[PDB]
């Protein structure tokens, strides 16, 4: 960090999992199960 | 040199929830209109 | 490398990709980082 103001920051951990991603027909993802 | 910052406050941790969060590409082929 | 050619049949080879087939002009729009497209069945059906 750095030093003289207002910051947030958040920790997860991830584990192995499956997932069921949506791709539109653009090709990005919009949705997850 | 590394200086000891003193005058900080102590509480107790805090946690909260992602709602769906943290997704990512898996791989690098393009995909449309798909369920994977 | 040799010529591009256009709604044919015709062998070809895409950076070591070997197949047959048609090549048409495509609207889709591949992000930077990717190369190849596949479809549900999981076989190349675009190209950069
Ligand atoms: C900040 O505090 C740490 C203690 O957490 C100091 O590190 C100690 O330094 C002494 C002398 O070099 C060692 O005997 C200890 O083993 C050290 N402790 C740890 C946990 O490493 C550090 O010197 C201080 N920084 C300053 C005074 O600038
Ligand atoms: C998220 O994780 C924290 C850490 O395990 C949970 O905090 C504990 O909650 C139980 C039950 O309320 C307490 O008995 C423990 O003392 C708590 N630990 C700490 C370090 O505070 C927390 O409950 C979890 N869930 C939520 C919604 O915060
Ligand atoms: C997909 O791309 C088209 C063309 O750029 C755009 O208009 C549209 O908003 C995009 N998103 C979806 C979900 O179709």
């Amino acid at each position: 960090l750095a030093l003289h103001g207002a910051a947030a920051y958040y920790v997860g951990y991830l584990q192995p999992r499956t997932f069921l991603l949506k791709y539109n027909e653009n090709g990005t993802i919009t949705d997850a199960v | 040199q590394c200086v000891n910052l003193t005058t900080r406050t102590q509480l107790p941790p805090a946690y909260t929830n992602s709602f769906t969060r943290g997704v990512y590409y898996p791989d690098k082929v393009f995909r449309s209109s798909v369920l994977h | 490398s040799t010529n591009l050619v256009k709604n044919k049949c015709v062998n070809f080879n895409f950076n070591g990709l070997t197949g047959t087939g048609v090549l048409t002009e495509s609207n889709k729009k591949f992000l930077p980082f990717q190369q190849f497209g596949r479809d549900i069945a999981d076989t190349t059906d675009a190209v950069r």
